[PDB]
């Protein structure tokens, strides 16, 4: 699950 | 916001932008170096120490290849990234 | 710039934007009405008589369906539109 | 050839 990892990380960033 | 997570996050933005360029045919997006520049600019906007970003280019490219063999379809990854990436891609516009 | 070509052109921009939204998963792009609004705003920016744009919505939707059965692959149509559509899509950002 | 037609028209517009 690279995508889930990556989409999660992007989410983190945009807080 | 610890350095290693700063790197995961930025590399995720870099990898997803490349994914956009290539898998989603975002032919409007620039080369990998401008993409890296943006991420670095973005960490600076946050007052982050970019002198610790040695691994960033390689992790980015490693996350990109992970995405290509991730098995989530492309239609899905593209809908997701096209929506979440907008502020980053706006950032790229001035570099 | 005769009225009927004004309409072909605008409808082409509308149809391609919908193509982007749906076929290329540009989940960042808005609904068909905002897309039509933009085109109309754009003709006004050019001092064009938009009172003659009765057929525009329908021609747009007819060109969109033509694109879906056009047989040029999607990867190709998306690379093309993602690049040429940028000023229009910037226009959409303020509506 | 809808696509060619459409890409052409977009080109016209952006002159």
């Amino acid at each position: 699950r690279t995508f889930r990892q990556v989409q999660s990380s992007i989410s983190d960033f945009y807080d | 916001v610890p350095a290693n997570e700063q790197i995961s996050q930025l590399a995720s933005l870099v990898a997803a932008s490349k994914y956009l360029r290539v898998q989603c045919e975002r032919s409007d997006l620039p080369d990998d170096g401008t993409i890296l520049k943006t991420a670095v600019n973005v960490a600076v906007q946050k007052g982050w120490d970019t002198g610790r970003y040695q691994s960033l280019p390689q992790l980015s490219e490693n996350l990109y290849q992970g995405l290509l063999k991730d098995g989530t379809p492309k239609a899905t990854q593209c809908s997701s990234f096209n929506r979440t990436m907008t502020p980053f891609l706006d950032a790229m516009r001035t570099v």
